[PDB]
């Protein structure tokens, strides 16, 4: 169970992606990962967003629940910090898939918003109407409830 | 009769339905203008959930009634 988690962490801590920094285990939990996501998409590239990866005791049969610790104004993220990633959903999941692959999918969805199946119809509609207005709101939010860019 | 369908996003739309209109049909009318899939359409009225096979007469829904539309996202 945790054995694979330790391996995945050990591997990722040696060759971390340019969009994932400060990746380490929780102070009192090896099943909880702590990392800072560095989106390149504007204006999310001005700051960083901390994410909390929660590994289930039935790993890897059960998908790791990833949530945002900080607050990201993205149409694919909720006001609390929940997300809808098909790669780790109860509708689709493969035990052969490693957390590294999930992190990639997450990064892609964070950078490239999905106006087809979003978590915020309001933000999705706004983005598909006025990118500048949306950018303004997202910018102030990123520089308000976001972690400093590492 | 014209009713008011308010989503959790605050977005409130006007819907024309008759007392004999079935909830399932109501969902179709909502998707017709908005696009939200009926599978993710959870209509709440006065705290009660509107059953697809029920009509507006069942829950005693009058005109200008404001329904609360909760979206059921199936992707987690």
């Amino acid at each position: 169970a945790s054995m694979r988690v330790v391996k995945e962490l050990e591997d990722l801590q040696k060759k971390p992606p340019p969009y994932l920094r400060n990746l380490s285990s929780d102070d009192a939990n090896v099943l909880v990962w702590h990392a800072l996501l560095l989106p390149d998409q504007p204006p999310y590239h001005l700051k960083a967003f901390n994410l909390r990866i929660s590994f289930p005791p039935e790993y890897p049969f059960k998908p790791p629940m990833i949530k945002f610790t900080t607050k990201i104004y993205h149409p694919n993220v909720d006001e609390n910090g929940q997300i809808c990633l098909p790669i780790i959903s109860s509708e689709n999941w493969k035990p052969c898939t490693k957390t590294c692959q999930v992190l990639e999918a997450l990064n892609v969805l964070v950078n490239r918003p999905n106006i087809r199946e979003p978590l915020r119809m309001d933000l999705a509609d706004l983005l598909t109407q006025n990118p500048e207005l949306f950018r303004k709101n997202a910018e102030e939010f990123t520089l308000r409830f976001g972690v400093d860019r590492p | 009769m014209q009713i008011f369908v308010k989503t959790l996003t605050g977005k409130t739309i006007t819907l024309e339905v008759e007392p004999s209109d079935t909830i399932e049909n109501v969902k179709a009318k909502i998707q017709d203008k908005e696009g939200i899939p009926p599978d993710q359409q959870r209509l709440i009225f006065a705290g009660k959930q509107l059953e697809d096979g029920r009509t507006l007469s069942d829950y005693n829904i009058q005109k200008e009634s404001t329904l609360h539309l909760v979206l059921r996202l199936r992707g987690c």
